[PDB]
RNA sequence: GCCGGCGGCGACGACCCAUUCGAACGUCUGCCCUAUCAACUUUCGAUGGUAGUCGCCGUGCCUACCAUGGUGACCACGGGUGACGGGGAAUCAGGGUUCGAUUCCGGAGAGGGAGCCUGAGAAACGGCUACCACAUCCAAGGAAGGCAGCAGGCGCGCAAAUUACCCACUCCCGACCCGGGGAGGUAGUGACGAAAAAUAACAAUACAGGACUCUUUCGAGGCCCUGUAAUUGGAAUGAGUCCACUUUAAAUCCUUUAACGAGGAUCCAUUGGAGGGCAAGUCUGGUGCCAGCAGCCGCGGUAAUUCCAGCUCCAAUAGCGUAUAUUAAAGUUGCUGCAGUUAAAAAGCUCGUAGUUGGAUCUCUAGCGUUUACUUUGAAAAAAUUAGAGUGUUCAAAGCAGGCCGCCUGGAUA
RNA sequence: UACCUGGUUGAUCCUGCCAGUAGCAUAUGCUUGUCUCAAAGAUUAAGCCAUGCAUGUCUAAGUACGCACGGCCGGUACAGUGAAACUGCGAAUGGCUCAUUAAAUCAGUUAUGGUUCCUUUGGUCGCUCGUACUUGGAUAACUGUGGUAAUUCUAGAGCUAAUACA
């Protein structure tokens, strides 16, 4: 067609969110932002669905123009407003902090953090690039583009920004035995640790990744973002600690709990 | 565009003769032990009957240590122990070829308010709970083709209100009592 | 079911015994239906422009009118003509309004058939004095004496003797006074004629204001066509006969006296009746019966249009909507199936009180000399005409020229018409022909007429086709 | 003899709101009004009728239960502020003007067809 | 505010880089019928080369000068399509056949073509300019057109609803919490179709009724069944009428619940059959190879098991006929899986290009090993749909919810 | 549920089709008590349309000398609500329909290292060595005189704004 889509239906919408089919016609149409349409998640989903504090679409508008919600520490009144992974919504107004780190199943889950960790967030560096007078720039997974980084910062290497500044506190290099999380595909939200990559020239990257309950997967290099120094994380993990259960043992849980 | 779902599907099969001895004895023998309004609600029994041994007969085909077969097997069976047409001994997935049309016609709570003494016949049961007077745990039913669970089946009252058991005069005993 | 129907029949009669007993008298009347008769070329529209002020006259593309149509003045013009001379009761309450119904006159199709659809509470008889009296005028009169209604006579061409002193909007008795004495010798003379020629058809006629004892008494206007002296003098009479005879009649009470005058199609719209809406307060979005060809009609009003005060059902006006009318006007009726229609009939407005029939029968007496006479049965001429009048016109015609009609309809020619008269083609040739009556041929129909051997006559003046 | 639940509750200091999923259990008599579960929720959390909102009570089948959705504000002027007219008005708090979409989108597209002050003057 | 200057919190802007939403050009592989279409394209660009022009860029996109190429029985080119393409739908052992205008994705066009202004984005039509076809007003000088948006009307036909109410929900647009939206929501018409489910149940009387016990039979009972009783009896009740709520933007419907409401419970179940196929009458009037029935075989010519009726019975049942496209039956299109001596069928005969098929045999040093097809694994692959886990919608078709006395969950999986 | 049955003969066994049987869609007939869910001018004509409506928009924050309102305080440029108009943005989305279209559309897979991109979100914005304590002219709105039978037609005259135009 002629020109930008401005709407989206609401079963053309992307699974990870869960909207019914009967409610409406249409859907909350993320806007542009740092994170991709497919991979982001609207506000109105966050508070109205997920966090059940709006009702209506009116509320959830009310709640925003009074200004009590920060996302990386700055206040977005956009209700459609894409916050993605490792985002951390501060509502100051309860002093209550979330980071987006997707679950198991392969969803943004409901993981609140202490007020002391929602200062800094974990970001993988798309590029590196130096212009004009030669200050090189980096530009990271979130948009984020910081001028003077640390030459030893490589692409697919992640990075600790504090949220107050714009400036890099600590990295990570992409390396064989790194915790990493899985961001797109069939394994996404599984944490594990990194056996090796197999390079292949023209063509994606595909790594192995094995799991802390001995599962072994392979994903695109793309999808891979280094959490963990060796083992230990650098931030809190979901309910579960990244491990894919099977549907077995998830029945024999559910049936255990009852 | 309309924010409206059509999944709608068919519950029974008419039959490929239409006419035949042997067959319609066989349905009417079932109405006339159950009580059932018309064939329709002898097919519907058939067709979900059907579609379990259909499930079960794709499940064998499978090898012995597929999680798939395992998983999806386990809770066919587990679902059958719940309705309450298979026992905890007899709970292997061969068995439930060993089902037929009895076994599911039993489970209906026309059957079961017959059968626990509620109503003193088949017939008087569906008209009883089409009435409103039977109620299961504590919901009031007027479905005769709702299947009790086998938990369940230790408390059908009847409902408080009913004049039979709630202790409510009807119209009948009201305008014979002002008359009387 | 016979309980419902019984109950029924007595609710309607509580009903009409409330409307009855309700009967709103002391003042407020209803608006006079005036009708206006004529001969052919005597002047019987274009006077009715020349009251309302219109400037389209010409326009009928001939000298003759094809219709019924209701003007529908209203009491300011009425003010502002009577404030012109002004004879008597400056701003009068006791005025409801002129209502003005305009009547095609014609020796062929004998005066529209007329069956004027009667209400002809004050009849309008120009006599046109330059040609004398004239066969449908004495026909006309034969017709208001058969039905015992109040009517009045004007001359029109009074200017047309080359030497009327031509002094328009003034008084008739200052004008006529103001000319020679041998013009007022030769008028008075032609009156006197005139006034004979009355008494010897049964009447007593004289001159407006001698004595004047309008009871037993007719009222001879002298009225001038162009100029329009007299219109005044006109109105006056009008307004004073109304007032002084009709003073129990138009009582603005609480029945449903609602008549189906003319039926049109209309391009956007269906087919629509033109409604003279007497009494009735009838509401958009309520049953209406009305009396059909074949058997009645339940129709559902979709909405009220009515055209602009001073302006008549001649040319597609902006016609405004209304959802609901007071009981006083002429309006546009427009639903759902209106196709086979009787014209002047009651209509018949129904509420939600379960469908109350059976009033055909006792309407269907000797009235039956209608459309219902169709030989389906048998071959026939196929018919269309603009309007059902037309209609009536074209097979009375046909009636009297002996040839019979398989097929009529109301509209613009379609396929369907011309295959129609294609299967007749194989029975009788000659019979195998559409006579259409003002009405727009379609391309298809034309293109596939000249392709088969079926031929169609095509005219707006009806003594072409 | 009515008994009055609440299911699942909330302090909502984001609109300054206490909401909760409503249970009514009314056995014998017909589903309650509105005004009697806001006093009776009124009086359970030692509150003003005034600053209560209750809406959509789904009477199950057999007459037992009803469940519903309510909401008690801090004060009358964040409710003032925070509900919806539609809620306010049948409070009686809010008043809707009697004009039809029909009458506002002629009177617009006739508005249309004049410029300057003369706008206004059409009407 | 701080000792005449120096400042904090925003809002509009902004050359350029990154990003998001895209868009546009491409790469590889895949489409229905037709040989009564076998060669096509290249004058006026067809295939390629060099140089430019134009364009947001790559390029015969276009111009100039050269080369003579490019595609084709592995079906080019041409013609047809009651052809928009997919996600899907119906049917169904396995294989298949048929449909897919239609709610999600992509494409296209606003009566037919063509040209363009503005803008980041249009060759825009609820923008303009011209012509072609139709057509509105008119003082005859000129003016104004675009429903394949929602209603509605005409036409066409076997074939399809209201000139309704509202931005409250889902979202979109704007300087914007505040305005607007026939997107959309809610009613009305609705036997397209799908799920649940009334039209009675129980008790007491007599059977030249049935079974079970006694007597060899006759004839004996609160052990269990029975109906074509308008016999007898109170008990239960939704359909309707109609308070009050609840529902809702406001209403409606439903659910809830006062009052009324069952004895031919006349508060009445229909649509097709009763020779065979195929479940049900060689019963009685009527007609007399006339009238008609009959998908097929056949029935009717004076005892009609079949016609028109009465009575009775059968079938499915709030539904059941009839017509027509299509699927299974059809192993009567055959790959699985059919035929060709006589039932329809092997060219009169041989050669022969393309096509298909083709005899044994051979036991790793950051680059390799002779390269594939085949087979197993891995990542990538939109939801909806389909299969299928969980969940008492009062059950079910559904829905994505829900459950416990502020909490513990789910929204799998294939 | 991997299914068959009548019909060529005096009878038989075949080949073979016609007829029956069930499902699904469009029409249509007769019938129609309750309740939930729900398709619906596609086929023929992408044929033609009366009428009404379907795209508009303002925050403390571009331009307020409309008394249209009342309010201070009266020597306070501008208290405020705010019609109108200039300016900014939107109107290229949505909705409808299936005429066209046969390696085209479209689907799965890859490429832009060969391109543009409003907007959002980051980066950049005294890095340049050469009246400023704020420069210039107009035009709407408004007032006043008009023309044409006619349209959301507009000419002439008098003032005045900028985040318009310089
Ligand atoms: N001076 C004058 N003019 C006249 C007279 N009668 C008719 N006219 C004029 O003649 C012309 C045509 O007459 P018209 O009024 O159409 O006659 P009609 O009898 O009303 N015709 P219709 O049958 O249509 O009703 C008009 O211009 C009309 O004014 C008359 O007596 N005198």
């Amino acid at each position: 067609a002629r020109g930008p889509k401005k709407h989206l239906k609401r079963v053309a919408a992307p699974k990870h969110w869960m909207l019914d089919k009967l409610t409406g016609v249409f859907a909350p149409r993320p806007s542009t932002g740092p994170h991709k349409l497919r991979e982001c998640l609207p506000l109105i989903i966050f508070l109205r669905n997920r966090l059940k504090y709006a009702l209506t679409g009116d509320e959830v508008k009310k709640i925003c123009m009074q200004r009590f919600i920060k996302i990386d520490g700055k206040v977005r009144t956009d209700i459609t407003y894409p916050a993605g992974f490792m985002d951390v919504i501060s509502i100051d107004k309860t002093g209550e902090n979330f980071r987006l780190i997707y679950d198991t199943k392969g969803r943004f889950a409901v993981h609140r953090i202490t007020p002391e960790e929602a200062k800094y967030k974990l970001c993988k560096v798309r590029k590196i690039f130096v212009g004009t007078k030669g200050i090189p720039h980096l530009v990271t997974h979130d948009a984020r583009t910081i001028r003077y980084p640390d030459p030893l910062i490589k692409v697919n290497d992640t990075i600790q920004i504090d949220l107050e500044t714009g400036k890099i506190t600590d990295f990570i290099k992409f390396d064989t035995g790194n915790l990493c999380m899985v961001t797109g595909g069939a394994n996404l939200g599984r944490i594990g640790v990194i056996t090796n990559r197999e390079r292949h020239p023209g063509s994606f990257d595909v790594v192995h990744v094995k799991d802390a309950n001995g599962n072994s997967f392979a994903t695109r290099l793309s999808n891979i973002f280094v959490i963990g120094k060796g083992n230990k994380p650098w931030i809190s993990l979901p309910r579960g600690k990244g491990i894919r259960l099977t549907i077995a043992e998830e029945r024999d849980k559910r049936l255990a709990a009852k | 565009p309309v924010a409206r779902s059509w999944v709608c599907r068919k519950t029974y099969v008419t039959p490929r003769r239409p006419f035949e001895k042997s067959r319609l004895d066989q349905e009417l023998k079932l109405i006339g032990e159950y009580g059932l309004r018309n064939k329709r609600e002898v097919w519907r029994v058939k067709f979900t009957l059907a579609k379990i041994r259909k499930a079960a007969r794709e499940l064998l085909t499978l090898d012995e240590k597929d999680p798939r077969r395992l998983f999806e097997g386990n809770a066919l069976l587990r679902r059958l122990v719940r309705i309450g047409v298979l026992d905890e001994g007899k709970m292997k997935l061969d068995y439930i070829l060993g089902l037929k049309i009895e076994d599911f016609l039993e489970r209906r709570l026309q059957t079961q308010v017959f059968k626990l003494g509620l109503a003193k016949s088949i017939h008087h049961a569906r008209v009883l709970i089409r009435q409103r007077h039977i109620r299961v745990r504590k919901q009031v039913v007027n479905i005769p083709s709702f299947i009790v669970r086998l938990d369940s089946q230790k408390h059908i009252d009847f409902s408080l209100r009913s004049p039979y058991g709630g202790g409510r005069p009807g119209r009948v005993k009201r305008k014979n009592a002002k008359k009387g | 079911e016979e309980r419902a129907y019984d109950k029924a029949k007595r609710r309607i009669e509580k009903r009409r015994l409330e409307h009855s007993k309700n009967v709103t008298e002391k003042d407020k009347l209803r608006a006079p239906i005036i009708c206006v008769l004529g001969h052919v070329d005597t002047g019987k529209t274009k006077i009715l422009d020349k009251l309302r002020h219109t400037h389209v006259q010409d326009g009928e593309a001939g000298g003759i009118t094809q219709q019924i149509g209701a003007t529908n003045v209203p009491l300011e013009a009425i003010n502002e003509q009577t404030k012109m001379i002004k004879n008597f009761d400056r701003e009068n309450v006791r005025i409801p309004g002129m209502l003005i119904i305009d009547t095609p006159g014609h020796e062929s199709f004998s005066n529209l058939r007329n069956r004027g659809s009667s209400l002809c509470d004050i009849a309008i008889l120009v006599v046109d004095i330059m040609h004398g009296l004239e066969p449908q005028t004495i026909e006309s009169i034969n017709l208001l004496k058969s039905k015992k209604c109040p009517f009045i006579v004007a001359l029109n061409k009074i200017d047309r003797l080359y030497d009327w002193k031509k002094s328009p909007d003034s008084d008739v008795a200052a004008t006529l006074k103001k000319q020679k004495k041998n013009t007022k010798d030769e008028f008075e003379e032609r009156a006197k004629a005139i006034i004979v020629e009355f008494a010897q058809q049964g009447l007593n006629a004289a001159l407006f204001y001698e004595n004047k004892d309008p009871r037993t008494f007719v009222s001879l206007v002298p009225t001038s066509a162009h100029t329009g002296d007299g219109m005044g003098s006109l109105i006056y009479l009008l307004v004073e006969l109304t007032q002084t005879m009709l003073s129990k009649r138009l009582a603005h009470c609480e029945e449903l006296r609602a008549q189906v005058m003319e039926v049109k199609a209309l391009p956007g719209m269906g087919t629509t009746i033109d409604v003279i809406l007497i009494n009735g307060r009838l509401k958009e979005g309520d049953t209406i019966i009305v009396p059909g060809v074949e058997g009645p009609i339940v129709t559902q009003i979709r909405g009220l249009l009515t055209p602009p005060p001073m302006k008549e059902l001649r040319v597609k006006n902006q016609y405004e909507k209304h959802k609901e009318v007071e009981a006083a006007q002429g309006v546009k009726i427009l639903g759902k199936d209106l196709e086979k229609t009787l014209a002047g009939l009651p209509l018949l407005v129904a509420y939600k009180e379960d469908e109350i029939p059976v009033l055909k029968d006792e309407l269907i007496h000797e009235l039956k000399q209608t459309l219902n006479a169709i030989k389906l049965e048998e071959k026939g001429v196929y018919v269309q005409a603009s309007t059902l009048g037309s209609l009536e016109a074209l097979l009375e015609f046909l009636k009297t020229s002996e040839v019979p009609y398989a097929g009529i309809n109301i509209g613009p020619v379609h396929k369907k018409d011309v295959m129609k008269a294609s299967v007749m083609l194989e029975h009788d040739p000659q019979y195998a022909v559409i006579l259409a009556f003002d009405v727009r041929i379609e391309r298809d129909a034309q293109e596939m007429a000249d392709s088969l051997g079926v031929r169609i006559f095509s005219a707006e003046i009806i003594y072409h086709l | 003899t009515v008994t009055i639940r609440t299911r699942k509750f909330m302090t909502n200091r984001l609109l300054q709101r206490k909401q909760m999923v409503i249970d009514v259990l009314h056995p014998g008599k017909a589903t309650v009004p509105k005004t009697e579960i806001r006093e009776k929720l009124a009086k359970m959390y030692k509150t003003t009728p005034d600053v209560i909102f209750v809406f959509g009570f789904r009477t199950h089948f057999g007459g037992g239960k009803t469940t519903g959705f309510g909401m008690i504000y801090d004060s009358l002027d964040y409710a003032k502020k925070n509900e919806p007219k539609h809620r306010l008005a049948r409070h009686g708090l809010y008043e809707k003007k009697k004009t039809s979409r029909k009458q506002r989108k002629e009177r617009k597209n006739r508005m249309k067809k004049v410029r300057g002050t003369a706008k206004a003057n059409v009407g």
